[PDB]
C-alpha cells in the first residue's frame, strides 16, 4: 500500500495472501475470506498461472515472513472466473476460489460480510485499503501488512481522470485529488472494506490503477454489490 | 505487463 | 560447464538463458536459437514447470549478472515437446520454443545452422559444449558463460558405459574417458556445436547422465539431425 503503516493481528482477519510454488514460493495476490470454503480475489492474479495447484492461501498472517513449508496451506478446490473476464482488460476482474478444507475461525481469521444487490447506491464515508504490495512505484512486497484509508471518488469525476480507460458501473475508484494513498502492486484482489452499519462490508477488490498514488490518478476496484448474483450462482 | 497493471511480477 | 573457461561476448550468439520468473528468475535451461521465432532445446527442462507464461528467455547476454527489470526478454508462445518424449526415459529428449515477437538479430544474438540429415554418421571433430551449468558435481550456477571443447564417442562405445540405459542412433556421447570435462546442471537443453564445412552448426542438445565429468561417463546428447523432419515439420 502507498502511503499507510503496519496492521495488527486481528484488525483484518478476512485478508489472505495467495503464493505460487514453482521452484521457490513467493506472495502474488491478496484475497478475502467470504466464507469457510471460500476467497474472493481478482481474475488478473490468475492471468499467467491458472493451475491451482502450484497456488498456496494463507489466512490469520501479518508478515509474510511468517510463512514456511511447515506452515497449513489452503489449496483451491476449484478456481471460478468469470467467464466474461478476458485476460489483457479491466474488465469483469473477480475470481471465487473454493478451498479443499473449509477453514477454522479464529480470533485472525475472519469472514467479510458481502453488501447486498441494495448497497449498490449506497455512499460509504469510512473505506480502508489493506495488503503487502509496494509502498512506492518502483516498491518492493512487505513483510507486514499495510493499510490505508481512502475516500471513493465518484465514477463520473473518476472516468475523467482516465480519457483513455473506460470505467464501468461495476468498478468503483478511490484515492485523493494528489495523494500518496493508493493500492500498488502485490495488492491486486485485495479487498477495499467501508464500516457501514457499524459493520465492515467488502466494497470492492483491488483491480487496476495507472501507477500507484500519482496525482490525479485514482485506483479503480471491482465493485462487489454489482457481482452479487454472480456470487450466489457459483457458491449455490 | 502494461501501464494499469497492479500486478506483481511486473 | 565442467572443465570449461570464461566465453566471450559474440563468440556464441545462438546462446540463450531459459529462466523462469515469478517476482524472482533462476536460469534452469539453455537453449539455441535457430529462427527469428524458434528457440531448441530439451524437452526435461520442462518436466518440473511445463506452464509457458512463466518461463522468460534472455539472447546476447554474456553474464546473468547483467540482467535486471531493464532488460528486455523473450516470452513463450508456444511450447512443443516432441510427443515420443517420456519423463521416464531419456528417449526422444528435444523441445521447440516458439517466441511470442520475432527476435532483431545482432553481432550478439543470432541463429545456427542445423545439421543435414545425411550427416547422421559425419564424425564431427571441432566440438565445443557451451552453458551457464555448474562447473563441478554439487557446485553453483556460473555467472558468466563457459565454452569448452570435447571429443565425440561413437554409439557402442558409449552403451558399453549405460548397462541400463539405450544409447541409440538418435543420440550423441562426448567426452573423455579420463577428462572430467562435461555439461553439468543448467546446461541442459543448452548447444553442441560442431564447426564442419565452415560454419558452426549445431549437432547435439544438452540432454543427460546424473555425474558431471565422472572419469569414463561421457555426456548423451539429442542428436540434432535426426529430428531435422520433425523440426521442419513443426516450423510449418
Ligand atoms: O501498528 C503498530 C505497530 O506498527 C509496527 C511497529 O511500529 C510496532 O511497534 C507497532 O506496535
Ligand atoms: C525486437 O524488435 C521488435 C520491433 O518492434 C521489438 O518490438 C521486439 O522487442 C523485438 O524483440
Ligand atoms: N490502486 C492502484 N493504483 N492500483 C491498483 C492495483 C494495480 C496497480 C494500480
Amino acid at each position: 500500500i502507498v502511503g499507510g503503516t503496519n496492521a495488527s493481528l486481528g484488525e483484518w482477519p478476512w485478508q489472505v495472501s495467495l503464493q505460487v510454488k514453482l521452484v521457490s514460493q513467493t506472495h502474488l495476490c491478496g484475497g478475502s475470506i467470504i466464507g469457510r470454503q471460500w476467497v474472493l480475489t481478482a481474475a488478473h492474479c490468475f492471468d499467467g498461472i491458472p493451475y491451482p495447484d502450484v497456488w498456496r492461501i494463507y489466512g490469520g498472517i501479518l508478515s509474510l515472513s511468517e510463512i514456511t513449508k511447515e506452515t497449513p496451506s489452503s489449496r483451491i478446490k476449484e478456481l471460478i472466473i468469470h467467464q466474461e473476464y478476458k485476460v489483457s482488460e479491466g474488465n469483469y476482474d473477480i475470481a471465487l476460489i473454493k478451498l479443499q478444507t473449509p477453514l477454522n475461525y479464529t480470533e485472525f481469521q475472519k469472514p467479510i460480510s458481502l453488501p447486498s444487490k441494495a448497497d449498490t447506491n449506497t455512499i460509504y464515508t469510512n473505506c480502508w485499503v489493506t495488503g503487502w504490495g509496494y509502498t512506492k512505484e518502483q516498491g518492493e512486497t512487505q513483510n507486514i501488512l499495510q493499510k490505508a484509508t481512502i475516500p471513493l471518488v465518484p465514477n463520473e469525476e473518476c472516468q475523467k481522470k482516465y480519457r483513455d480507460y473506460v470505467i464501468n458501473k461495476q468498478m468503483i475508484c478511490a484515492g485523493y485529488k494528489e495523494g500518496g494513498t493508493d493500492a500498488c502492486k502485490g495488492d491486486s484482489g485485495g479487498p477495499l472494506v467501508c464500516k457501514h452499519s457499524g459493520r465492515w462490508q467488502l466494497v470492492g477488490i483491488t483491480s487496476w490503477g495507472e501507477g500507484c498514488a500519482r496525482k490525479d490518478q485514482p485506483g479503480v476496484y471491482t465493485k462487489v454489490s454489482e457481482y452479487m448474483d454472480w456470487i450466489l450462482e457459483k457458491t449455490q | 505487463c502494461p501501464a494499469y497493471s497492479a500486478y506483481l511480477d511486473c
